[PDB]
């Protein structure tokens, strides 16, 4: 089901396995660098079950640089690039103790053999404006659609502005849950019959 | 205005639109002033005791010649994590290493943490393609790799993690000579030691060791003389004591 869709609950206790497999996962996690999960709690998550094959994409910054190449490597992910975004103005001006950040990073994990994607299409630099607090740039998605067109994509810890066409976003700040894809409605009321999580 | 597209469409990378890319000019006199003369040393590294550079250094400057680097002897990170590099640097110091763009942003954090140090920051090193507006990817590439890294790394107790410059010519391997700022502009001590340097990279206040140097004039107890008292723990960002 094309439209966006997304599901309102905590991550830790949602049972993924009822969504399916995705071409491409990207998760913007609450690392313990305010609703945070422990390094624990971010190894533990069910990723795996998420993919058989296609790519992962994963926020990082501070500590989690290396953290996040650990839960990658953990999950079953080997890094195959990084994207980084370059935050600027609207002015095309750019915006850790020992140097100023001018930019977020993005790990790039491939899982199994995904054939069919766009590799090459896109460079791994966004230079684009910085919209509000801990908001992601609009771009990725735009690079996402050309590298893997048409396929099914699932975002963790998403934000309302986060939902997208071809995308079903995870995240407790959302508005309920809305579903369209009747094999996960189907799978979702036979696990959560009162739907509650 | 969507750069992504925009490169997609017409081959220019969004670094391309970055603009622009009071008097921290006082901070570089003090650096010029306290700087030791350059020194170097040709010595082929994998046959060489480490152990024979000394003082021990406050920081360490690391370029190893990768194989990506030549796209169109390479060391490889086998190579690279056997070094011993921890038997040279002092108990409080700093290392900078360039990891490229490819298995070296992981191989890299192996090797520094295997000598000691842990990542404080991520220096990027943003290529611009202004004047020749396609990329032959790594097979395991997802993505047309248009920057490198530098992992600042630190052990014991002004500027922007971005370096933008355009992309230089097939095969020439050198590194923007503003990662040298950088490092002089944080303060960190005298001892500067530049691994794999080149003729084209000596610098004052620098000791550059590498294969490719046509001449030396490294001497260990001279260099020593240096920073012997009143000298021994200068940040080089300060006046030379009377
Ligand atoms: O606010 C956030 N993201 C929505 C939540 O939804 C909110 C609330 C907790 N969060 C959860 C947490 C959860 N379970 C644990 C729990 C539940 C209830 C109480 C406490 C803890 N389940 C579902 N979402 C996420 C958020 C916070 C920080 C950043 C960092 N960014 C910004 C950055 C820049 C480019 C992108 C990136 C960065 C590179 C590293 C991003 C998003």
């Amino acid at each position: 089901l094309f439209p966006p869709q997304w599901i309102c609950c905590d991550i830790r206790y949602l049972d993924v396995s009822i969504l399916g497999k995705f071409a491409v996962v990207m998760a913007d996690p609450p690392w313990d660098i305010y609703g945070t999960l422990t390094d624990d709690e971010m190894r533990r998550l069910n990723i795996p079950v998420l993919q058989d094959d296609g790519f992962l994409f994963l926020w990082v910054t501070g500590r989690a640089m290396e953290l996040g190449r650990e839960c990658l490597n953990l999950w079953g992910y080997e890094r195959v690039d990084e994207i980084i975004w370059v935050k600027t103005n609207q002015l095309q001006r750019i915006i850790g103790h020992w140097l100023n950040h001018g930019k977020e990073h993005c790990l790039v994990g491939v899982k199994g053999n995904p054939q069919g994607f766009n590799q090459g299409l896109d460079c791994d630099v966004i230079v684009a404006e910085v919209r509000s607090t801990s908001h992601k740039p609009d771009e990725i998605y735009g690079m996402i659609e050309r590298l893997s067109p048409g396929t099914r994509k699932i975002e963790l810890f998403g934000r309302p502005h986060n939902v997208q066409p071809n995308w079903i976003t995870l995240g407790n700040q959302l508005d309920g849950i809305h579903l369209l894809d009747p094999d996960v409605v189907a799978r979702f009321k036979q696990r959560y019959p009162d739907g509650i999580i | 205005n969507d750069y992504c597209q925009h490169f997609v469409d017409t081959g220019h990378r969004p670094q391309n639109f970055i603009r622009d890319v009071e008097l921290i000019r006082l901070k570089d006199e003090l650096i010029a002033k306290s700087n030791t003369p350059p020194m170097y040393l040709q010595a082929d590294i994998e046959a060489f005791d480490i152990r024979e550079l000394t003082p021990k250094f406050d920081v360490i400057l690391l370029e190893p010649p990768l194989e990506e680097y030549y796209r169109e002897k390479c060391w490889t990170w086998d190579d690279i994590m056997k070094l011993e590099i921890d038997e040279i640097a002092a108990p409080r110091s700093f290392i900078f290493l360039w990891c490229g763009s490819g298995e070296g942003l992981d191989l890299g954090r192996v090797c520094l943490r295997k000598w000691g140090y842990r990542r404080c920051e991520d220096i990027c090193w943003i290529k611009t393609n202004k004047n020749n507006p396609t990329k032959t990817l790594d097979p395991k590439a997802v993505f047309q790799r248009t920057k490198e890294h530098c992992l600042m790394g630190i052990k014991g107790t002004v500027d922007i993690d971005l370096i933008i410059t355009e992309e230089p010519e097939i095969g020439n391997i050198e590194k923007p000579v503003e990662i040298f700022h950088i490092i002089e502009h944080f303060c960190l001590g005298r001892r500067r030691l530049h691994l794999f340097g080149r003729d084209s990279t000596i610098r004052p206040g620098w000791l550059t060791v590498g294969p490719t140097l046509t001449n030396s004039n490294y001497n260990a107890e001279t260099y020593a003389s240096y920073f012997s008292a009143p000298n021994s723990y200068l940040t080089g960002c300060t006046e030379e004591i009377e």
